[PDB]
C-alpha cells in the first residue's frame, strides 16, 4: 500500500525515515573515540573479491584539513554530503577568515537531512561521524538520516553497532590516551569482522592540534596490527 | 492512595474495559514485584500501556 | 536631476594601543552649508570588544550598521559565540563589495581587541578593500590628522627620537589636541566629541564638549 | 510538472530500482577486461549478432576522449544519454584544466550523475553498469567500473553481464603475475578467458585495446581467429 | 483506515488523522514544564540520551534577547521552526527598531504551520514548542501544537507522561504568582521528578533550566550553573 | 603601484611596493600588496584594490575545493583559467583588476597574467601599474635565465627602486617573494628610505 | 467504498462527502451563537474551562476583522484563524484601492468564494470552519451574515453554531428584533447562553460577549465583561 | 493546477489503447451524419433531432464554416466538438497572417490532427469525443476529410460516422458512385440520411451544408425543406 511518502505512523512517526534507519544495519561498521588527545576514527573496507584494487575504497575522506569524516551505509549517498559540507566550511572561512567549528557543520548538513517531498524525493541513506579539532578542544560526533544530531564520545555504527557499543563500554574511561585507544579499536575490529585482520582491510584515521597532519598513510598500519 | 484525578486526565479514548485491563496488568505485575499493594502512579502506567497501540517507540522520525 | 548621494561629513578618528583601541568622533550631521543638529554620535558598540565608526553619507551609515548589528546576532545564533574583530573585517568586507555597482558612500573604522589582548584597527574604503593599521582617519578631515599621528605615533621623519610605546593617558590628549587644533580649520568638524575607550574590561564612554560654531 | 517520487526505501531498508534494476544488468550482453601494465585490452561478448546484417552502428565500445575507452552491460538505449553527457563533460575538463580527462574524474561524474538521477523527483534510475578504462596522463593504465547506486569501484579486472559469478570465478584462476607478462598473453587471456563465456565461436567476440599512447584499436577478425589458434593448440599442449 | 493516508481526506467521524498521529510524535518526546509568575517566566525541560558515553540530547535553545522555547519531538522542523522563528525576530527588529511582542508572533507559527496541514502532500510538523518571553504586560507561557492551536496558559507541559506534571501544578496554580525565583524553579522541577520513576534521580547533568526576566536577559544553565539550584531539595515520599 | 615577476632557474621572484593612494591624497604607506592565496601561489594587486583582493580571494576558493575533489594541488594555469572566467562575465561594468598568477607547477616553473579585459598570457618577465614602464627598463638590462639568488634579490629590488623614484604613485616598503618548489617563502621587507642609503652610493 | 475519499469525486447518490464531513466536523464544537438588533448585532461565544488549562483571555474565538466587522468562529481553529488573516487582507484590499469603508456584502462574497475555492480541488481540502460576521454603519444598518464550510453564505436575524445548535436557536424566536435596543440584548443573549450546554456535560464554562452597532459609533469591541455585569446577575436568577 | 501531469492513458496487455476505443464507443453512440464529394463541391448532411417541440432550432448550428470556403461538421459530442472547433478558427487564421493566404484544408487537418494526437497524450485528460468531417474547395478540386479521437486522418469520396455508420457505408459503397453534380449529391445524402431517422424529416431536423468552388455557402431551411419534399 505505497501511500503518502511523507506521512505518519500510527506510533507514530516518519515512516520512511524509520525504514530509512534499517538501511544503516547491512552497511559496514566504524568505530569513534574522542581523545583528550585528540579523535581517532576506525572502518573496515570489507573486501568482497581479491579481483578488486583494495586501496581506491573510500569510507574515511577528509573534509577541512581539521576535521575529518566517516561515512556508512550506501556510499554515493555520502559523497553529495560530503561534497556540499565542504563547500558550506568553505564559505564560512571566505565570510569569516576563521575556521567553521565542527559543530555548525552538521547542523549545516542536518538542516538539509530532510528536504524530501514532491513539492518544495527519498531521505539521505547514511550515517555520519564526524570528528575534528576547533577550538574547544577534540570533538567527536554523530548524525543520522533523522538530522538527530548529538555529541558521542564513542559511537559505534552499522552492522556491529551493538555488540561493538556493548563491549566498548567496559573498555573506555574519561582519561584515554591515543596509542592505548588506536589498539584498543582493532580488537574489537578483529572482533566483528569475517576476513582476516590484515594490511588491505581496515584504515585509521587520527586528527590532533600536536599531531597533524598525520592524515593516513600505509605501513603505519602494518606496525599498528603487529602490536597485537 | 490515589488521586483519580492524574488517571483521569490522562485518558484519552481509552475504552472503559481497557480500564479494568489497566487494573489487571497492574495486578500482573504486583506478583513479580512481590507487593499486592499499588500505587497511583501504577494506574497512569497500566493505562498508556494498553493505549495507544503497543510497544513500540519513535525513533527514525526526528 | 535627483542625485542620490549627498556628503555629510564627521571625522572618525582611532588609535590602537597595546591592550586598548580608542575610537572618537565628531558629532556635527550637517548637509550643504546648514547645520541638521550638534548631537549625533557615529561610535557605535557592536561587541563587549569591538566599536565600530560609520561616515560619510548618513543613511548608509544607519543601514549598514543595522545590517552589522543583525548578523553579529545571527552568528551568535549559529555558533554559540561572539564574532571575532578579524571576522567582522571579512564579513564588512564583503557586505560592502555585495553593492559594488551601486556603491556605498562610506568610510568605516573598525576598532576592538583582538584574541590576545591587542589593538587591532582596521580601515575600509567604499569598494571594499581592508588593512589592519596601528591608526586610522576617515571623513572630511583625514588630511587634517593623518601626518600629525605619523609625527606623535608613527615616529616619521625624526631623527634622535627614542621611541616610547603609547600609553593610555598619552592617547587621550593625542584626540583631544587633534580634534581642536584640527576643529578650529575645517567646517565639519563640530561641537561634542564622542570618546569611546575599548579595553579587556568593557566599554568606556567620554564625551567633552568643544567650540560651539 | 512531474512531482512524484518513484524511488522509495522499503521498510526492510533497501531502496528497490537500485538494488533491483540491477538485473537489466543481469540480463544484457557480457563483457570482461583486464588491464595490463603497459596495454589495456577490454571486449564485449554475447553479440547474438544477425551474421548477415551491419556490425559499426551495434559497436558498444566507444570513447569519451582519445584517453578513455567504454564498456558497458545492460540495456544500451539508457546508455548512450550517459555516454554523452559524460562526452560534454569531459570536454569542457579540456576548456578548463589543461591536462586530459583524468579517468577516476569521469568515473566521478558518471557516478555522481546517475546518483542524483537515483535521488531526483520522477525519474526511473539507469539500468547499466559499465566500465571505464584509460591509460591516463603519466603513463599509468587503471580502470573502474560503475553501478547504479553509483559507486565507482576501482578492479584489476572485469566481469559483468550474464554470468558475472562465473568469469570473475575465472579469473582468480587467472592472477597468476605471469598473466600478464606479454601483451599477447594479455589479449589471448581475454580471449581464453571469454572461452567460458558464451559460445566463443569466433563471431560474438569484439574484442579492443589501446596501447598507452595510441587511440584505441578496434581489432578486425583476424588474430583473434590466430588467438583461438594458439589457444586451442595449447589446450592441445594440455594433455 | 484508507482514510488514514493523507493529510485531505476528512474522516466519516470528523477528526482528521494526520494531526492525531503528529500528536502522537508530541507525546513522544521528553517532559519539559513551563511555569510563569508575575514578574517572571521559568520553563524547565528534562534531557534523554541515547546511550551512557553519548552526551544527553539538549531542548531549550536561545531565540532572542527575550524570547526562548522549549521543544519536543522531533528536531530538524525545530532547527526549522527556530530558523523562522529568528528570522521573524530580527525582520521587525531590523525594521521596527524595536523587540516584537510573543503574542503577535506566535500567529506567525500558526499561519506558518497552517498551510503544511492543508494542501496535498505535506507533513504537519511534529513540534513542541514553549514559548516565553516578555512584551511590555509581563510574562507569557504558550504553547503550540502541529494542529496550530496556541494555548495561553498560566503553566502547561508536554512530552512523556506529562500528565502527572499536570496534575502536580494544579494544586499549587493558586501559590505560583507572587513568589521569585529560588523556589520558583524548585516549583518548576518538581513537577520534572514527578515525571520519572520513583527509583532514579534527578540527576545533575541532565536537567536544563530557562529564565526570561526584565532586568534579566533570556539565559540557559546546564548542569553547573543548575548545581546551585539543585541543592536544597525535599526526598521523595516511600 | 608596482609589480614585477620573472621566472629563472630556481623558481619565480615577485616584488612589489606598498603604496595606495586615492587621487592625489595617500591613503596608507602600508598596503600588503601581493597577496597570498595557497602556500604554493602568490597573487599580487594592481589598479583597484577591492577587486583584486576580492576576485583572487574567490579563486582561493574554487582552488581549495579542487583540492579537497582531486587529491591534487592546482596547476597554476587552471588557476589563471578560471580567473579569467570569474573575471571575463563583467566586461562593461568598469572593474579595474591587474593581477598576475604565480606558483609552482608539475610543468615547473609558472607564471601567467590576467587583465580585466580578458588578457590571458604566459611569460618570461612582466611588470603590472603606473609605474611598469619605469620597471621594464631596468628590468630588461640585467636579466637573462641563468641569475643566482642574491643577483635576483637585487635585480628585483633595484626595479622597485627606479620605480619608486621615478613614478610618483609609487612608494613605501619594498615587498619581496620567492617561490620555490616545495611552496613559497617570504625574502624581506626593505624601506624605500634605507635603500636610498644602499644604492646612492 | 472510494468515493468519500477525494473532495472532486461525486457519489453515486448526487453529494459530496467531504463536503458533508466538513459540515459535522463543526457539529463537534461548542455553540456560539449571534443576534441583531435594531441599531446592533449582539455575539455571544461559550467557553469551555475544564480545570485550569488556559489564562483568562486565550485564543478567543471573537476576532476583529476590519474597524467595523467581526468574526465569532466556531469548529476547527486554526483554519478559522487563516481565514480570520484573509479576510483581513481583503478589507485591506478594499480599504486601499477604493476609499471607503467595505460593506458586509462584497465581504461575505470575496470569503465565501475562498471557501468554495477549496472545495473544487483535490490539492486541498474543505475548511472545517464556520463563522459570524457583524457590522453596523449609519448608511448601511445593521447586517449578519453567516457563512458554512461549504460555501454558502446568506443573512439571518440571529444564528447558531456548535453541539448545542437547535437548542440554542429554539429559544431565539421568543425575542424580538425590531423594538429592542441591543443594551437589553445583551442579557437577553447571556441568559440562555447559561441556559443552554447543562453543566452535567462540562463542569464549568467562561463567556465571551462582543458587540457591534450605534452604541459603539461604528468600531466593533469586546465589551467589557466586567462591566455592568449583566449576565449572571440575570443567570443566577434564571434558574427557576 | 498542480503539476500531477501523468498520462492516464496507456497501453494494454494486448497492446490496445483503451480510451482511444472507448473515445470510438462514444463516437458510435452519437448522431448520424454523412457527407459526400461530387465533381464540384463537397456536400455535408447532419442529423439534428431536438428533443421536444418546445426547442429552438434556429439557436444552435451544427454545419460550422471555418473560412469563408470551409466547412466542419461532426458526429459526437457537442462540448467536446465546440473546443476544437474555436481552436480551428484561431489556428487557421495565423496561417491567414503570416502567409496572407486562404488557408488549404489539407492543412487545417494535419493540424487539427496535431492538436488532438498531442492531446490524447498530455496531463491527466480524456481525449476528445468528436469525429469530424472537414470538407472545402482549395486549387480547383474540393476535399473532403475525417479525422477521428486517435488523431487519424482519412481522405474519403463518401463516408458517414456515427449510429448505423455500417448500413450507411454499405448504402454509400454502392449509390454513392463515380461522378455526380452539387444537387445530385444532396439526394442520396439526404436518403441516407433517412436511412436511420424518424417517421418525418423536416426543415428542422436535417441541416445541410455545400462548398462551392466559388466559396462556402451553408444552406437556409427554405431550400432545406424544398428538397426534401421529394422525400429524397
Amino acid at each position: 500500500y505505497d501511500r503518502g511518502v511523507n506521512t505518519f505512523s500510527p506510533e507514530g512517526r516518519l515512516f520512511q525515515v524509520e525504514y530509512a534507519i534499517e538501511a544503516i544495519k547491512l552497511g559496514s561498521t566504524a568505530i569513534g573515540i574522542q581523545t583528550s588527545e585528540g579523535v581517532c576514527l576506525a572502518v573496515e573496507k570489507r573486501i568482497t573479491s581479491p579481483l578488486m584494487e583494495p586501496s581506491s575504497i573510500e569510507k574515511i575522506v577528509e573534509i577541512d584539513a581539521h576535521i575529518g569524516c566517516a561515512m556508512s551505509g550506501l556510499i554515493a549517498d555520502a559523497k553529495t554530503l560530503i561534497d556540499k559540507a565542504r563547500v558550506e566550511t568553505q564559505n564560512h572561512w571566505f565570510t569569516y577568515n576563521e575556521t567553521m567549528t565542527v559543530e555548525s557543520v552538521t547542523q549545516a548538513v542536518s538542516n538539509l537531512a530532510l528536504q524530501f517531498g514532491e513539492e518544495d524525493s527519498r531521505p539521505f541513506g547514511v550515517a555520519l561521524l564526524f570528528g575534528g579539532v576547533d577550538e574547544k578542544g577534540p570533538q567527536l560526533f554523530h548524525m543520522d538520516p533523522s538530522g538527530t544530531f548529538v555529541q558521542c564520545d564513542a559511537r559505534a555504527i552499522g552492522s556491529a553497532s551493538e555488540g561493538a557499543q556493548s563491549s566498548l563500554q567496559e573498555v573506555y574511561h574519561k582519561s584515554m590516551t591515543l596509542k592505548e585507544a588506536i589498539k584498543s579499536s582493532l580488537i574489537i575490529l578483529k572482533q566483528v569482522m569475517e576476513e582476516k585482520l590484515n594490511a588491505t582491510n581496515i584504515e585509521l584515521a587520527t586528527v590532533q592540534p600536536g599531531q597533524n597532519f598525520h592524515m593516513f598513510t600505509k605501513e603505519e598500519l602494518e606496525e599498528v596490527i603487529k602490536d597485537i | 492512595d490515589v488521586n483519580y484525578e492524574e488517571l483521569a486526565r490522562c485518558t484519552d479514548d481509552f475504552n472503559g474495559a481497557q480500564c479494568k485491563a489497566v487494573c489487571v496488568e497492574a495486578g500482573m505485575i504486583a506478583l513479580r514485584r512481590g507487593a499486592t499493594e499499588l500505587t497511583h502512579e501504577d494506574y497512569m502506567e497500566g493505562i498508556l500501556e494498553v493505549q495507544a497501540k503497543k510497544k513500540a517507540n519513535l525513533q527514525y522520525y526526528a | 536631476r535627483f542625485s542620490p548621494y549627498v556628503f555629510n561629513g564627521g571625522t572618525i578618528l582611532a588609535i590602537a594601543g597595546e591592550d586598548f583601541a580608542i575610537v572618537a568622533s565628531d558629532t556635527r550631521l550637517s548637509e550643504g552649508f546648514s547645520i541638521h543638529t550638534r548631537d549625533s554620535p557615529k561610535c557605535y558598540k557592536l561587541t563587549d570588544k569591538t566599536v565600530i565608526g560609520c561616515s560619510g553619507f548618513h543613511g548608509d551609515c544607519l543601514t549598514l550598521t543595522k545590517i552589522i548589528e543583525a548578523r553579529l546576532k545571527m552568528y551568535k545564533h549559529s555558533n554559540n559565540k561572539a564574532m571575532t574583530t578579524g571576522a567582522i573585517a571579512a564579513m564588512l568586507s564583503t557586505i560592502l563589495y555585495s553593492r559594488r555597482f551601486f556603491p556605498y558612500y562610506v568610510y568605516n573604522i573598525i576598532g576592538g581587541l583582538d584574541e590576545e589582548g591587542k589593538g587591532a584597527v582596521y580601515s575600509f574604503d567604499p569598494v571594499g578593500s581592508y588593512q589592519r593599521d596601528s591608526f586610522k582617519a576617515g571623513g572630511s578631515a583625514s588630511a587634517m590628522l593623518q601626518p600629525l599621528l605619523d609625527n606623535q605615533v608613527g615616529f616619521k621623519n625624526m631623527q634622535n627620537v627614542e621611541h616610547v610605546p603609547l600609553s593610555l593617558d598619552r592617547a587621550m590628549r593625542l584626540v583631544k589636541d587633534v580634534f581642536i587644533s584640527a576643529a578650529e580649520r575645517d567646517v565639519y568638524t563640530g561641537d561634542a566629541l564622542r570618546i569611546c575607550i575599548v579595553t579587556k574590561e568593557g566599554i568606556r564612554e567620554e564625551t567633552v564638549s568643544l567650540r560651539k560654531d | 510538472s512531474y512531482d512524484r517520487a518513484i524511488t522509495v526505501f522499503s521498510p526492510d531498508g533497501h531502496l528497490f530500482q537500485v538494488e533491483y534494476a540491477q538485473e537489466a544488468v543481469k540480463k544484457g550482453s557480457t563483457a570482461v577486461g583486464v588491464r595490463g601494465r603497459d596495454i589495456v585490452v577490454l571486449g564485449v561478448e554475447k553479440k547474438s549478432v544477425a551474421k548477415l546484417q551491419d556490425e559499426r552502428t551495434v559497436r558498444k565500445i566507444c570513447a569519451l576522449d582519445d584517453n578513455v575507452c567504454m564498456a558497458f552491460a545492460g540495456l544500451t538505449a539508457d546508455a548512450r544519454i550517459v555516454i554523452n553527457r559524460a562526452r560534454v563533460e569531459c570536454q569542457s575538463h579540456r576548456l578548463t584544466v589543461e591536462d586530459p580527462v583524468t579517468v577516476e574524474y569521469i568515473t566521478r561524474y558518471i557516478a555522481s550523475l546517475k546518483q542524483r538521477y537515483t535521488q531526483s523527483n520522477g525519474r526511473r534510475p539507469f539500468g547499466i553498469s559499465a566500465l571505464i578504462v584509460g591509460f591516463d596522463f603519466d603513463g599509468t593504465p587503471r580502470l573502474y567500473q560503475t553501478d547504479p547506486s553509483g559507486t565507482y569501484h576501482a578492479w584489476k579486472a572485469n566481469a559483468i553481464g550474464r554470468g558475472a559469478k562465473s568469469v570473475r570465478e575465472f579469473l582468480e584462476k587467472n592472477y597468476t603475475d605471469e598473466a600478464i607478462e606479454t601483451d599477447d598473453l594479455t589479449i589471448k587471456l581475454v580471449i581464453k578467458a571469454l572461452l567460458e563465456v558464451v559460445q566463443s565461436g569466433g563471431k560474438n567476440i569484439e574484442l579492443a585495446v589501446m596501447r598507452r599512447d595510441q587511440s584505441l584499436k578496434i581489432l578486425n577478425p583476424e588474430e583473434i581467429e590466430k588467438y583461438v589458434a594458439e589457444i586451442e593448440k595449447e589446450k592441445e599442449e594440455n594433455e | 483506515n484508507q482514510y488514514d493516508n493523507d493529510v485531505t481526506v476528512w474522516s466519516p467521524q470528523g477528526r482528521i488523522h494526520q494531526i492525531e498521529y503528529a500528536m502522537e510524535a508530541v507525546k513522544q518526546g521528553s517532559a519539559t514544564v513551563g511555569l510563569k509568575s508575575k514578574t517572571h517566566a521559568v520553563l524547565v525541560a528534562l534531557k534523554r540520551a541515547q546511550s551512557e558515553l553519548a552526551a544527553h540530547q539538549k531542548k531549550i535553545l536561545h531565540v532572542d534577547n527575550h524570547i526562548g522555547i522549549s521543544i519536543a519531538g522531533l528536531t530538524a522542523d525545530a532547527r526549522l521552526l527556530c530558523n523562522f522563528m529568528r528570522q521573524e525576530c530580527l525582520d521587525s527588529r531590523f525594521v521596527f527598531d524595536r523587540p516584537l511582542p510573543v503574542s503577535r508572533l506566535v500567529s506567525l507559527i500558526g499561519s506558518k504551520t497552517q498551510i503544511p496541514t492543508q494542501r496535498y502532500g505535506r507533513r504537519p510538523y511534529g513540534v513542541g514548542l514553549l514559548i516565553a518571553g516578555y512584551d511590555d504586560m509581563g510574562p507569557h507561557i504558550f504553547q503550540t501544537c502541529p494542529s496550530a492551536n496556541y494555548f495561553d496558559c498560566r503553566a502547561m507541559s508536554i512530552g512523556a507522561r506529562s500528565q502527572s506534571a499536570r496534575t502536580y501544578l494544579e494544586r499549587h496554580m493558586s501559590e505560583f504568582m507572587e513568589c521569585n525565583l529560588n523556589e520558583l524553579v524548585k516549583h518548576g522541577l518538581r513537577a520534572l521528578r514527578e515525571t520519572l520513576p520513583a527509583e532514579q534521580d534527578l540527576t545533575t547533568k541532565n536537567v536544563s533550566i530557562g529564565i526570561v526576566g526584565k532586568d534579566l536577559e533570556f539565559t540557559i544553565y546546564d548542569d553547573d550553573d543548575v548545581s546551585p539550584f539543585l541543592e536544597g531539595l525535599e526526598e521523595r515520599p516511600q | 603601484t608596482t609589480t614585477l615577476a620573472f621566472k629563472f632557474r630556481h623558481g619565480v621572484i615577485v616584488a612589489a611596493d606598498s603604496r595606495a593612494t586615492a587621487g592625489a591624497y595617500i591613503a596608507s604607506q602600508t598596503v600588503k600588496k601581493v597577496i597570498e592565496i595557497n602556500p604554493y601561489l602568490l597573487g599580487t594587486m594592481a589598479g583597484g584594490a577591492a577587486d583584486c583582493s576580492f576576485w583572487e580571494r574567490l579563486l582561493a576558493r574554487q582552488c581549495r575545493i579542487y583540492e579537497l575533489r582531486n587529491k591534487e594541488r592546482i596547476s597554476v594555469a587552471a588557476a589563471s583559467k578560471l580567473l579569467a572566467n570569474m573575471v571575463y562575465q563583467y566586461k562593461g561594468m568598469g572593474l579595474s583588476m591587474g593581477t598576475m598568477i604565480c606558483g609552482w607547477d608539475k610543468r615547473g616553473p609558472g607564471l601567467y597574467y590576467v587583465d580585466s579585459e580578458g588578457n590571458r598570457i604566459s611569460g618570461a618577465t612582466f611588470s603590472v601599474g603606473s609605474g611598469s614602464v619605469y620597471a621594464y627598463g631596468v628590468m630588461d638590462r640585467g636579466y637573462s635565465y641563468d641569475l643566482e639568488v642574491e643577483q635576483a634579490y637585487d635585480l628585483a629590488r633595484r626595479a622597485i627602486y627606479q620605480a619608486t623614484y621615478r613614478d610618483a604613485y609609487s612608494g613605501g616598503a619594498v615587498n619581496l617573494y620567492h617561490v620555490r618548489e616545495d611552496g613559497w617563502i617570504r625574502v624581506s621587507s626593505d624601506n624605500v628610505a634605507d635603500l636610498h642609503e644602499k644604492y646612492s652610493g | 467504498t472510494g468515493y468519500d475519499l477525494s473532495a472532486s469525486t461525486f457519489s453515486p447518490d448526487g453529494r459530496v462527502f467531504q463536503v458533508e464531513y466538513a459540515m459535522k466536523a463543526v457539529e463537534n464544537s461548542s455553540t456560539a451563537i449571534g443576534i441583531r438588533c435594531k441599531d446592533g448585532v449582539v455575539f455571544g461565544v461559550e467557553k469551555l474551562v475544564l480545570s485550569k488549562l488556559y489564562e483568562e483571555g486565550s485564543n478567543k474565538r471573537l476576532f476583529n476583522v476590519d474597524r467595523h466587522v467581526g468574526m465569532a468562529v466556531a469548529g476547527l481553529l486554526a483554519d478559522a484563524r487563516s481565514l480570520a488573516d484573509i479576510a483581513r487582507e481583503e478589507a485591506s484590499n478594499f480599504r486601499s484601492n477604493f476609499g471607503y469603508n467595505i460593506p458586509l456584502k462584497h465581504l461575505a462574497d470575496r470569503v465565501a468564494m475562498y471557501v468554495h475555492a477549496y472545495t473544487l480541488y483535490s490539492a486541498v481540502r474543505p475548511f472545517g470552519c464556520s463563522f459570524m460576521l457583524g457590522s453596523y454603519s449609519v448608511n448601511d444598518g445593521a447586517q449578519l451574515y453567516m457563512i458554512d464550510p461549504s460555501g454558502v453564505s446568506y443573512g439571518y436575524w440571529g444564528c447558531a453554531i456548535g453541539k448545542a445548535r437547535q437548542a440554542a436557536k429554539t429559544e431565539i424566536e421568543k425575542l424580538q428584533m425590531k423594538e429592542m435596543t441591543c443594551r437589553d440584548i445583551v442579557k437577553e443573549v447571556a441568559k440562555i447562553i447559561y441556559i443552554v450546554h447543562d453543566e452535567v456535560k462540562d463542569k464549568a464554562f467562561e463567556l465571551e460577549l462582543s458587540w457591534v452597532g450605534e452604541l459603539t459609533n461604528g468600531r466593533h469591541e469586546i465589551v467589557p465583561k466586567d462591566i455592568r455585569e449583566e449576565a449572571e446577575k440575570y443567570a443566577k436568577e434564571s434558574l427557576k | 493546477e498542480r503539476g500531477y501531469s501523468f498520462s492516464l492513458t496507456t497501453f494494454s496487455p494486448s497492446g490496445k489503447l483503451v480510451q482511444i476505443e472507448y473515445a470510438l464507443a462514444a463516437v458510435a453512440g452519437g448522431a448520424p451524419s454523412v457527407g459526400i464529394k461530387a465533381a464540384n463541391g463537397v456536400v455535408l448532411a447532419t442529423e439534428k433531432k431536438q428533443k421536444s417541440i418546445l426547442y429552438d432550432e434556429r439557436s444552435v448550428h451544427k454545419v460550422e464554416p471555418i473560412t469563408k470556403h470551409i466547412g466542419l461538421v461532426y458526429s459526437g459530442m457537442g462540448p467536446d466538438y465546440r473546443v476544437l472547433v474555436h481552436r480551428a478558427r484561431k489556428l487557421a487564421q495565423q496561417y491567414y497572417l503570416v502567409y496572407q493566404e486562404p488557408i488549404p484544408t489539407a492543412q487545417l487537418v494535419q493540424r487539427v490532427a496535431s492538436v488532438m494526437q498531442e492531446y490524447t497524450q498530455s496531463g491527466g485528460v480524456r481525449p476528445f469525443g468528436v469525429s469530424l468531417l472537414i470538407c472545402g474547395w482549395n486549387e480547383g478540386r474540393p476535399y473532403l476529410f475525417q479525422s477521428d479521437p486517435s488523431g487519424a486522418y482519412f481522405a474519403w469520396k463518401a463516408t458517414a460516422m456515427g449510429k448505423n455508420y455500417v448500413n450507411g457505408k454499405t448504402f454509400l459503397e454502392k449509390r454513392y458512385n463515380e461522378d455526380l453534380e452539387l444537387e445530385d449529391a444532396i439526394h442520396t445524402a439526404i436518403l441516407t440520411l433517412k436511412e436511420s431517422f424518424e417517421g418525418q424529416m423536416t426543415e428542422d431536423n436535417i441541416e445541410v451544408g455545400i462548398c462551392n468552388e466559388a466559396g462556402f455557402r451553408r444552406l437556409t431551411p427554405t431550400e432545406v425543406k424544398d428538397y426534401l419534399a421529394a422525400i429524397a
